[PDB]
């Protein structure tokens, strides 16, 4: 059966360590803590992108990071829209993340361009 | 987040077979809820207003037998 988990808040100061050393569940938690609770677009977008672009991370994590970029876009009024869009569009051609890119783009277009 | 996460997730529907993104409606509180995969069968979710759902989301809701209009 599917399991609901509402993201835990990981303190800002611990995030980069978790992203360097952490196992997959730790990393997902960090991505989601960023997605749901951090307000600094630039600080957060930078970190999500490094996960999304990292070829040594499993597709599950890369895809989640994109979905998380979708969440930031939904939540944060002062995002750089053009940067968010170029990012999501630059992924449309590679399959590991394409599907989440499309849904993150849905999030961008609704909350920030409509 | 949503009030009734677990049961609202169980009675949810996948929007498109190309994406694990699902959607449901809380029978109790009446809110519309979007769910995304975390890892494996684990999911997280957020509340949305009717006009913030896409055509696909709304189609898959009404047609699922979840909302009148």
């Amino acid at each position: 059966t599917m399991r609901y988990q509402e993201p835990a808040r990981i303190p800002n100061a611990e995030i980069d360590h978790v992203l360097a050393s952490g196992n997959p569940e730790a990393i997902a938690d960090a991505c989601l803590s960023i997605a749901y609770y951090e307000d600094d677009w630039e600080w957060a977008f930078k970190r999500l992108k490094s996960v999304a672009f990292d070829l040594n991370r499993p597709d599950s994590l890369r895809s989640l990071a994109v979905t998380c970029v979708g969440h930031l876009a939904r939540r944060i009024h002062d995002l750089d829209v053009a940067m968010a869009e170029e990012f999501l569009l630059s992924l449309g051609g590679d399959q590991a993340v394409a599907s989440a890119a499309s849904d993150a783009l849905d999030d961008l277009r609704i909350f920030r361009m409509s | 987040g949503p009030s009734n996460g677990q049961s609202v997730l169980e009675n949810s529907v996948q929007v498109k077979e190309t994406s694990p993104r699902r959607v449901s409606v809380d029978p109790q509180t009446g809110e519309f809820v979007v769910f995304d995969r975390t890892l494996g069968d684990v999911y997280h979710g957020h509340v949305r207003a009717w006009k913030d759902l896409t055509s696909d989301m709304q189609n898959a809701l009404v047609r699922g037998g979840y909302v009148d209009r």
